[PDB]
């Protein structure tokens, strides 16, 4: 539930809700492409990873 | 905060629902009216 | 047109499944054919003259069946799919293929209510 409470403080001090869209995608797919090694976890995908590191340098 | 000392009906809720959505945003409100809709089946 | 645009294909049955645009173009090939075959025996004006006005009503009749003069049905008296036809309707290439589409990764299931289930959550089978 703490990853909509990030999702909407990073919509609601963003510019523009469509260019924080893209480089929420953008910084997921390095995420992704980051941590191509199986040594993961499935409940920190890219995408959550992405907004939770972007709401914690939003501060 | 505010007491709210009547009776609730569908307008006074949507009020409360609309005035949420002003100073908290839209998961606060969510959670709010989650939380309106458990007690409302309860009761 | 392209004969994959115009498929000919065979049913379990032994029966083949055409398009109508066939049956238009043979017909153009037809009065083609035939109206050479007049012109090179020297056939009179009359004869030569009913060819190429059959020939007008087939080119006509290709490109959009029923615009001008009579309808060209088919079997059941349907008439025959032209090439604004496949185009130029509801159920045309614009309202049907381009602007909205079937899609791969994709279901459907009746709903049922979802107490003791948060909003953002849905109960997937």
């Amino acid at each position: 539930n703490h990853i909509i409470y990030r999702s909407e403080e990073l919509l609601g001090a963003a510019s523009n809700r469509y260019n924080i869209t893209v480089r929420v995608a953008k910084r997921a797919k390095e995420n992704r492409s980051e941590d191509f090694d199986s040594i993961d976890d499935p409940n920190m995908k890219p995408a959550i990873r992405a907004i939770i590191e972007m709401s914690d340098e939003l501060t | 905060m505010t007491f709210y000392n009547y009776t609730i009906d569908k307008g006074r809720l949507k009020k409360l629902i609309a005035l949420a959505y002003r100073r908290y945003g839209s998961a606060r409100c969510s959670q709010l009216a989650d939380e309106l809709k458990e007690l409302g089946f309860r009761f | 047109i392209p004969p994959d645009l115009r498929p000919m294909v065979q049913l379990d049955g032994g029966r083949f499944a055409t398009s109508d645009l066939n049956d238009l173009y043979r017909r153009v090939i037809n009065r083609n054919n035939r109206l050479a075959r007049l012109q090179e025996i020297l056939a009179p004006e009359i004869i030569v003259r009913n060819e190429k006005r059959m020939l007008q009503e087939a080119v006509d009749a290709l490109i959009d069946n029923g615009r001008r003069g009579r309808t060209v049905v088919g079997a059941n008296n349907r008439a025959l799919k032209s090439l604004s036809d496949i185009i130029e309707g509801k159920q045309g290439r614009f309202r049907q293929n381009l602007l909205g589409k079937r899609v791969d990764y994709s279901g459907r299931s009746v709903i049922v209510v979802g107490p003791n289930l948060k909003i953002y959550q849905c109960g997937l089978p």
